[PDB]
């Protein structure tokens, strides 16, 4: 059933952010949320135009100290943040900025050595499905951005540690787990065939039909 | 019999001596937009029958070495009278279609061709990567043709037929709303195109809704008659065509 | 102990959660309530109440009130048009900052028709009709009251009732449409024309000002949740 | 607290699970729904369709879409073999790659019955009849319209109707097979032969195509959800 | 709704407390409680003048330890005290004075590594409605304290570590979460236009309007 | 949450526990049962089965 097919959580996306470094910008993700960089999930959806679901979002962080010369050091358990900006709120500039107050925006606090983190988030489109492609632009001249990726504005998700600047660095990998579900399905499509080689578009290398045999009378194998 | 079949919408109407039946969308016939499902609240105009009418495309000529043509719409219509001209002077439109296609040959004449309608047939460029024009694809009623080498002018779409132009497999085009026309039995195919989108109503320029597309599974083929080529002609009807948002038009 | 087995999830803070959890003060006897007047129960309450609308708020502004003030003169050529906006209530300049555009801009998603409520300022003794419209998108915006008259409008004549409501219905292909509103969520303009002219009788002021007030409808509505773009800090305060 | 003892499995992630955990946006007002049109709610209404089987995917194939033309021509030897196959929908070349391989990849094991339709595609003038037969496994294949006419079989006759449904039951002695078909799961042969020829009379072609369509019959189903083979990659897209 | 609206948790306060340091007042954390210096709550609250609710809180506390040249130890799991004195009670002077034995006040013993610690309070004005904003004096004479500081008097929260002394110092952040529920609002205001300035005063600088274009007909972007 | 307080035992492997756990493969479809001769439900059954003891175990 499409519900069945759909209903097992995949990762999505895996980008990893230090405890401590000198860049700014290594010590928290900003991922802006879609299901195309991921080769699986995006085949899998694909196979249909449009879907309607509610969505089961799982975190899996780990964290591993980075290796060096002076390692000694006892640093207690670490605490992250995923906070999610719905499409024009204030994005973080660095770990300690005031964005990461969420008096609105909605964030999840969760400590190492539990039960990874989860929540539902329902329906959210302006339209009546999700689109998983577009063939259009996002000017009535018939000119500006092209595809699937002029319909996707659901916003980013921002994670970083809570206070846990430590003397030698610790880096943390979040993957992010979607597993749809309440789910209706329409016009379906062919496979992708092509492997995939941009995120946001259609874009491929011309690729076979299907591998070849020598004659169309070979059913042997040797 | 059952082959002969009239059609009638406003001041035109079609006729067939030897025709299959009549697909209809997804078993869902064309209608205007409820109440429940509407966003824009401006009272929408109902041309009828000044739109809601048949409309003959230019012919093609169906070769020995012909290897399929694709029509995108509403595009394809843009210019047929008060269909096009509401077109222009609206923000947003919504229609279904009668799609008509004929073609007439002999008892000693072979070939067949598949007629599919392919919403959101959205496609690839000829060099991966390298954008394309909305002239690569669609411009009036002009037929685009696929080829059966691979394209190689990045101007252009990807033509190579067996993928058509969108990555899968052309033998599964079936699944979309189809008819043969096989000229040891048809003359002609009738599809009925109901509304299919994500959004109640859309903008008709910026969007294609559907692409129309006639390939030939088998190659048109005869022996010593005086007849060359044989036409196939495009014939098609809006159906319960609305119309929100007036303005100026839209220059092009 | 029962068997258990902790799942995804386990262990962390998402700030909207909706969790119990301990009772710091025990006990605690809460002050009694007390009826005071003004409750307000949805924020779309507020948007429903009219604010007066910038529709003036153009680049060479000296004096800040201006803003509200849309100008309307005697001897103005024939259909000459007044003023013209582009309806992103939430995005706009003209509407951002005002009570529907602050509420909008918490938010991320908007649908429903809006009010446009118009009152003459000038004197008892001013005459004038005009042409209020509203063209739902496309590729050009109307740039004469000919191509402004094919849209929705209403024809508003200067009276004993001083104010007109222009009435934008929801015609949108999505049910929603973004607050940070782009060009395939686009919803259109809103333009205004001089019907005939404003007349006047001898001794009374030249040019008068019309202002502008706008507020929801009962088919409004808005969704997702999010912070605003209109409020910053670099630092604690103190 | 309760007492509570922790079992084995807590705190794991098994991707398969079925879990509840809290929702992010709490509250969120969903878009609501709309009934677009073709909806599928179980991948074998998919594996039921007809897909065009590249049945003559021989070794020097110039032009890819002459895969799917099967040759047939007059005056041939008489009891001629037009073509053979062999039945394991999931890995053959023949069938891995056509809308019922592709689902059938998704999963390692499958039963039931297949349709396998043969439309004739030359001029209406053409005539001719074919002998199309399904050999069950045994340790040698047909190599002959005499071993071939003992089997399970259908006489397909050219006349209006253009195609022929040759529907090959689901004989094992297992109640599935392995999609990863080895010989303990073996499914047998398909092979086609002229009955008696294709004639035809003056003026006409001298050579014709047949094609095969494939799609699962109502007591066909898959099992053991599985990653496919056909899709793969070295690095992160991007 | 305005249940809806106010009822998320944000962050109201943060502040440091170190498990060893030569400065006494560096060991623990006073703060008398307030909703006034946290920018994104206030704005939300300040849209009503008055408002009666019970409320929930929640505590983040996590722990990282310091940089320096010897860092090796073994320090056991981290156990705090957060204390809450109601006005006119005793107050801690240090971390280990006898006020901390809370046979009357209400205290919170929480355990690193554990899910976050949170109570529920009720409505504890001595009014009928907590005032955000208050247009007068403390002294009949109108003279004394001026505006809505001078009916803030809801009392103290007091956090230290437990025995918590480490050989090397450790330092832990404590944020705290307010979370209105079971909400009544009247009298709604304009928003806040001006950034706010002081914790304890309505003191602002003038902020124009809005934004400008340049001319009354401008509508492109470009 | 829950007020609950682990008592002994909790956390721990016993070889001849009894209780759930999630499965791995969710919802997969079971090949059907089949009526195979000569089932045991208990070993006892077997026990009550003639065997031929060896008496004659003698040293040579």
């Amino acid at each position: 059933t499409v519900e069945n097919f759909l209903g097992r959580s995949a990762c999505v996306y895996m980008e990893e952010y230090k405890t401590t470094d000198n860049d700014v910008n290594k010590k928290f993700v900003a991922w802006p949320i879609n299901t195309k960089q991921m080769v699986q999930m995006r085949r899998k959806l694909e196979m249909f135009t449009y879907l309607r679901f509610d969505m089961e979002v799982t975190f899996v962080i780990t964290s591993r100290q980075d290796p060096g010369t002076t390692l000694a050091q006892d640093m207690p358990v670490l605490t992250h943040q995923i906070m999610y900006v719905p499409p024009g709120g204030p994005i973080p500039a660095k770990v300690d900025d005031y964005a990461w107050q969420t008096s609105t925006n909605p964030s999840i606090f969760w400590t190492e050595g539990n039960a990874p983190a989860r929540m539902s988030i329902p329906f959210i489109s302006i339209g009546n499905a999700y689109s998983n492609f577009y063939d259009g632009w996002s000017n009535f001249d018939q000119r500006g951005s092209y595809g699937y990726n002029t319909l996707n504005n659901l916003g980013h998700i921002y994670v970083r540690h809570v206070s846990g600047s430590s003397p030698h660095p610790i880096t943390s990998t979040i993957r992010v787990y979607f597993k749809p579900k309440h789910t209706r399905a329409w016009v379906p499509r062919p496979p992708r065939l092509c492997q995939y080689k941009k995120a946001f578009s259609v874009d491929f290398t011309p690729t076979p039909i299907t591998d070849t045999r020598k004659d169309i009378n070979t059913v042997t194998t040797v | 019999s059952d082959r002969v079949r009239s059609i009638t919408l406003g001041n035109s109407t079609i006729t067939t001596q030897e025709c299959a039946n009549v697909v209809v969308g997804y078993g869902r016939w064309p209608t205007y937009l409820r109440d429940d499902e509407a966003t824009a609240e401006d009272q929408p105009t109902q041309p009828d029958v000044a739109t809601c009418r048949f409309y003959t495309l230019d012919s093609i000529k169906w070769e020995k070495g012909s290897v399929g043509w694709w029509w995108k719409f509403p595009e394809a219509l843009s210019d047929m009278g008060l269909f096009g001209q509401n077109m222009q002077y609206h923000y947003l439109g919504r229609a279904g279609y009668t799609i008509h296609v004929q073609c007439n040959a002999s008892k000693f004449h072979q070939g067949c061709l598949l007629v599919v309608c392919v919403p959101e047939a959205e496609m690839g460029g000829a060099v991966v990567g390298q954008a394309f024009s909305a002239t690569a694809m669609a411009n009036g009623d002009k037929a685009y043709e696929f080829t059966s080498a691979t394209q190689s002018d990045q101007t252009k779409v990807q033509t190579a037929i067996h993928n058509a132009g969108m990555g899968v497999g052309v033998g599964n085009l079936t699944i979309y709303p189809h008819q043969w026309i096989n000229l040891r039995t048809n003359n002609s195919a009738t599809i009925v195109m109901p509304y299919i989108n994500s959004v109640p109503m859309d903008n008709m320029f910026r969007h294609y809704n559907f692409t129309l597309m006639v390939i030939p599974f088998v190659k048109l083929d005869y022996a010593d008659t005086a007849s060359t080529y044989v036409p196939i002609t495009v014939t098609v009807a809006p159906m319960c065509a609305e119309y929100n948002g007036l303005r100026l038009a839209q220059a092009q | 102990g029962l068997p258990t087995m902790n799942t995804p999830g386990s262990t962390q803070f998402l700030t909207s959660d909706d969790f119990q959890s301990p009772c710091a003060l025990p006990q605690f006897d809460v002050t009694p309530s007390m009826n005071i007047p003004g409750e307000v129960k949805n924020l779309m309450e507020i948007a429903e109440v009219d604010s007066v609308v910038p529709v003036n708020n153009v680049q060479d502004t000296t004096d800040q009130m201006e803003m509200f003030r849309i100008p309307v003169t005697i001897n103005a050529p024939l259909q000459q048009q007044v003023f013209g906006l582009r309806l992103q209530p939430g995005l706009d300049s003209v509407f951002k900052h005002t009570l529907l555009g602050e509420i909008l801009n918490y938010y991320a998603h908007w649908s429903g028709s809006m009010k446009l409520t118009f009152v003459f300022c000038g004197s008892a003794m001013a005459t004038g009709k005009f042409l209020i419209a509203y063209s739902p998108p496309g590729a050009n915006p109307p740039k004469t009251r000919k191509d402004a008259m094919l849209g929705t409008h209403i024809i508003w004549d200067i009276g004993l009732q001083s104010s007109c409501v222009l009435c934008v219905p929801w015609i949108s292909q999505t049910h929603y449409r973004l607050v940070q509103q782009d060009e395939y969520t686009s919803a259109g303009y809103v333009t205004c024309w001089y019907q005939t002219g404003m007349i006047v009788p001898p001794g009374t002021p030249n040019s008068s000002s019309i202002m502008c007030f706008a507020s929801a409808c009962n088919d409004f509505s808005v969704r997702m949740l999010r912070d605003t773009p209109f409020i910053s800090q670099d630092n604690k305060l103190q």
